[PDB]
């Protein structure tokens, strides 16, 4: 009740109350007023984040050391184009079968949860996880940094939370600058770096 | 028994009493008892059929690799020619089955009622299943235990699946099913169904 | 030859038909410059009209003395492709149609208020019936076997 | 929101949706396909 909310002064949403990990009360339109959209929704941002933040490393760290000289790796806009081994359908239909069964098992924990958690093959080794997205166990969790005290629990999962979001904006950035500027992600930060005056839009 | 899609709840007409049993029935086609007791005899017909139709398909045609036989692919043994035309054949064949299937669905609507032979009366077979008829069809005596049922319906279903492969690769390739198989073998990466 | 109709490859009139059509779209050509989006549309409708005459030519159509195209209904074997089998998948997705209305229909009427789940569709329930009609046939053939189909 | 989720449900919105698609899936497949007479296949 006591905690920050994104418009100082205003009043947060009835169904927000602040449970939830990186919660400040932000839902202008109401998108989640019944449960069921309400962890959908939370589902969907964990994933989006997770997926987001891949994508930032593997798209600025490649630059950045490709502008630099270390390495002489092709822009990320264009790295689709390029001629692998086999054709790109192949490559498709593999990461579609292989990614079907992978989220196939994530889209029935959501459904019904704790079903999936045992390995069908050897039946001695278990999922230790007990939340819906955080799958936890030796195949995901190693590091048991995983399992604690709820307040461990929330920092970890805000600091996660705020950082997908960060990447998702730094992913999107990207994308539109490279489509307006016509150049890499890294040279628009020196040219930005160079005149802050006039290095802009 | 098992799942055919964990998370998905098994639905009640599927008890897990009949053999093979992982609770495969998305459309709800056996909600009727009647329409399940059809469809069983049906699939298990089907599949020994199946059985016998892709062993007669696959090993008569791997004789290349060994170079023992001579005999044409599956679908240019029709042409060839034989002691007795097409049409003779085909009658004879209709008359046996006729009498074969008209003995095989009677037990269907009315089981215990063709156990007898016709022309000696002295000669039955033993009371059983629908359709798992023994006596004189189990020779061997091979007892029918529910783990052979089932690995049966397994391979009748598998052989149904690569049947369905057998007459779907010939339509576009243009060749058998062995060399297909050799085809990609050569070079996994660029001979699949994406041509490219 | 059914009925004194003649092949469309082998009559004079369509080939005239061609040619007219041709002709009368090229007229129109003359008015702008080669270069110019009409004159580029004007060529593919050319095309178009080139290659749609090809085509009937080539499925084996039967041509009367105004040369123009007839369709044989009667069963014949080298007709089928006129009416037989887009009639059958007329008929298949008529039955999927449907059994899948009455399907729906059947599934709410036990409900407290079945007309207010007409005019507000329940749309899981829908979406679970809507694959269901793909097998269709089967379905209504043992259904009346079974003497549900119809109503006592 | 659930009021949203309901009014989408309605016959007028739905029968639209459901019309508009079908269209936009026959024209497209008479653009692939131009000047069908017979079933050649
Ligand atoms: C099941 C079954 C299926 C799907 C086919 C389908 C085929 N038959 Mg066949 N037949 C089948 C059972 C039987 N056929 C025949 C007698 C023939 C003959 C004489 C011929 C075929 C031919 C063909 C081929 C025509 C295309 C194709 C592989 C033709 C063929 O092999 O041409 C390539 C052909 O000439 N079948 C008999 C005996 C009555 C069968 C039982
Ligand atoms: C689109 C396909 C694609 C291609 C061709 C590459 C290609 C490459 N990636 Mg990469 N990557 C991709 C998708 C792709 N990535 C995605 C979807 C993610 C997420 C990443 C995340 C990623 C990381 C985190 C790193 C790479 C790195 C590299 C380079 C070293 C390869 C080895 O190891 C290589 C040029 C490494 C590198 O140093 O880049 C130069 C590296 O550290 N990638
Ligand atoms: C800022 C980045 C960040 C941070 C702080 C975390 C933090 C966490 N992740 Mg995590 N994760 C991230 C990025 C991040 N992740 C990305 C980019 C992916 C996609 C590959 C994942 C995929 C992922 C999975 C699949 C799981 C975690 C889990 C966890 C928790 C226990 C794992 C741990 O720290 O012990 C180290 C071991 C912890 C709260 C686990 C969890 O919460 O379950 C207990 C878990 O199962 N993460
Ligand atoms: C993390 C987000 C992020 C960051 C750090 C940057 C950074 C930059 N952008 Mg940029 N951008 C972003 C998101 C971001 N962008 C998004 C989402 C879009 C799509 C609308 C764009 C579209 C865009 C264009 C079209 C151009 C830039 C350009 C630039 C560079 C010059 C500064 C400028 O004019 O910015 C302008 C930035 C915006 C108009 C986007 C608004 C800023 C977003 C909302 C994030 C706000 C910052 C955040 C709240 C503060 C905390 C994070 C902080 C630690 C960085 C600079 C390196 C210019 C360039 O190439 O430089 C030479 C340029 O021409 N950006
Ligand atoms: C590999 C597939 C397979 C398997 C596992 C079985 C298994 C069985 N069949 Mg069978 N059957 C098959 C294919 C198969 N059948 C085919 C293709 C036909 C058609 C010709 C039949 C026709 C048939 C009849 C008519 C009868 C059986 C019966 C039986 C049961 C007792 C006989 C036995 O153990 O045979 C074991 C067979 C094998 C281990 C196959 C070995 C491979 C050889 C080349 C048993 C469950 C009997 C039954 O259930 O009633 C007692 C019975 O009356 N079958
Ligand atoms: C000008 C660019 C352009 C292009 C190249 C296409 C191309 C296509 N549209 Mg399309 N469309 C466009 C603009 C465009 N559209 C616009 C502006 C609208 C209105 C918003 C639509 C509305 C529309 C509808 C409603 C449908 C299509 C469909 C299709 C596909 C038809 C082939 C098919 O069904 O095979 C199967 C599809 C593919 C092989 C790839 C998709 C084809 C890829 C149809 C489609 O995709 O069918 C599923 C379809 O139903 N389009
Ligand atoms: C029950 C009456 C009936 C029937 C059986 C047909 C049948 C047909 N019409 Mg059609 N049509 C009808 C009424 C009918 N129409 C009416 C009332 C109109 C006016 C709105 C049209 C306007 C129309 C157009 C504009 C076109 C067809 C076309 C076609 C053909 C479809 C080709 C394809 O791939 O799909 C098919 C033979 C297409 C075609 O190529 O015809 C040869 C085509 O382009 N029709
Ligand atoms: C897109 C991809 C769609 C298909 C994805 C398939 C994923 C794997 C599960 C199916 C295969 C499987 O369970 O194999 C194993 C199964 C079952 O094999 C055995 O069958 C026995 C039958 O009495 C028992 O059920 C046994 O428990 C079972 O192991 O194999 C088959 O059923 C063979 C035919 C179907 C093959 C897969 C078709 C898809
Ligand atoms: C989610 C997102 C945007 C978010 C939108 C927002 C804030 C909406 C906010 C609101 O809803 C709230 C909160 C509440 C509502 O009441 C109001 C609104 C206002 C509606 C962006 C990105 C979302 C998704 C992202 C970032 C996707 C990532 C993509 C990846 C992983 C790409 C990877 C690769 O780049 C590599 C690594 C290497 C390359 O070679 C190849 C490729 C494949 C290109
Ligand atoms: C019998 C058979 C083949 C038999 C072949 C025979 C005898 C002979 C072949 C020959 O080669 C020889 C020997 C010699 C050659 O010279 C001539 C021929 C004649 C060529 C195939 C069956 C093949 C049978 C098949 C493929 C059946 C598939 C069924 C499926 C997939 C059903 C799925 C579902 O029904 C469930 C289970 C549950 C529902 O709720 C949902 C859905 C999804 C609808
Ligand atoms: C011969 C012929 C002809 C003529 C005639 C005819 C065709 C007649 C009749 C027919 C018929 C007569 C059919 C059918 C029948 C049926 C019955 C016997 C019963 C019943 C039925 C029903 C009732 C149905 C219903 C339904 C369904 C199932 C589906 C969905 C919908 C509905 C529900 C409606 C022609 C030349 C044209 C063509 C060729 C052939």
């Amino acid at each position: 009740p006591d905690r920050p909310i994104w418009f100082p002064g205003s009043t947060p949403p009835e169904w927000l109350d602040g449970s939830l990990p990186g919660d400040f009360g932000f839902d202008p339109l109401g998108l989640s007023s019944d449960p069921d959209s309400l962890k959908w929704n939370v589902q969907a941002e964990i994933v989006h984040c997770r997926w987001a933040m891949l994508g930032a490393a593997g798209i600025f760290i490649p630059e950045f050391l490709t502008k630099i000289g270390i390495l002489n790796t092709p822009s990320w806009y264009t790295a689709g184009e390029q001629e692998y081994f086999t054709d790109k359908t192949t490559l498709f239909v593999v990461e579609l079968i292989l990614i079907g069964w992978a989220e196939g098992r994530r889209w029935a924990d959501i459904i019904k949860p704790g079903s999936v958690n045992t390995d069908p093959v050897f039946p001695n080794n278990k999922l230790t996880g007990t939340d819906v997205g955080y799958p936890g166990g030796l195949w995901f969790d190693p590091l048991g940094w995983g399992s604690g005290s709820p307040a461990k629990l929330k920092e970890l999962r805000t600091k996660e939370i705020k950082n997908g979001r960060l990447a998702m904006l730094a992913v999107m950035g990207a994308w539109f600058q490279h489509i307006y500027t016509g150049t890499g992600p890294i040279d628009n930060l020196f040219a930005h770096l160079a005149d802050p005056g006039h290095a802009t839009i | 028994k098992g799942e055919w899609l964990p998370g998905l709840a098994s639905p009640d007409y599927l008890t897990g009493s009949l053999a093979g049993d992982n609770g495969f029935d998305p459309l709800g086609l056996a909600e009727d008892p009647e329409n399940l007791k059809w469809f069983v005899q049906a699939e298990l017909v089907n599949g020994r059929w199946a059985m016998l139709g892709v062993a007669g398909m696959l090993l008569p045609e791997v004789f290349t690799k060994i170079g023992i036989i001579n005999v044409p692919e599956w679908y240019d043994a029709g042409k060839e020619q034989y002691f007795a035309s097409s049409s003779t054949l085909f009658v004879i064949e209709f008359i046996l089955f006729h009498y074969v299937e008209i003995r095989r669905w009677q037990d269907i609507k009315n089981p215990g009622s063709v156990n007898q032979d016709p022309i000696f009366k002295q000669y039955s077979l033993p009371k059983g299943e629908v359709g798992y008829p023994g006596g004189i069809f189990n020779p061997l005596n091979f007892a029918p235990t529910q783990e052979a049922k089932e690995k049966e319906l397994a391979n009748g279903r598998l052989a149904m699946l690569a049947f369905l492969g057998f007459v779907v690769q010939h339509n576009v390739t243009g060749k058998g099913p062995f060399e297909n198989l050799l085809q990609h073998l050569s070079d996994p990466w660029h001979n699949t169904i994406v041509q490219t | 030859d059914i009925s004194g109709l003649t092949p469309c490859k082998d009559s004079k009139q369509f080939a005239k038909r061609e040619k007219q059509q041709i002709k009368k779209l090229e007229s129109s050509l003359k008015l702008y410059a080669p270069e110019s989006a009409p004159a580029l549309a004007l060529n593919a409708q050319i095309e178009k009209t080139k290659r749609r005459f090809d085509n009937y030519g080539k499925y084996g159509l039967l041509c009367g003395s105004d040369g123009l195209p007839h369709l044989i209904v009667n069963g014949d074997q080298r007709h089928w492709g006129e009416f037989i089998t887009p009639g059958i998948l007329f008929l298949y997705i008529a039955g999927w149609i449907g059994w899948v209305g009455r399907s729906y229909l059947i599934a709410i009427s036990g409900e407290k208020k079945p007309a207010m789940k007409e005019i507000i569709i329940d749309v899981p329930l829908a979406s679970r019936i809507i694959f269901r009609g793909f097998i269709w046939p089967v379905a209504a053939y043992r259904e009346f076997l079974n003497g549900d189909l119809i109503a006592k | 929101m659930r009021d949203l989720k309901t009014y989408l449900s309605v016959a007028p919105v739905l029968s639209t949706l459901w019309f508009g698609s079908l269209a936009g899936l026959l024209i497209e497949i008479n653009r692939l396909f131009p000047d069908a007479l017979t079933f050649p296949f």
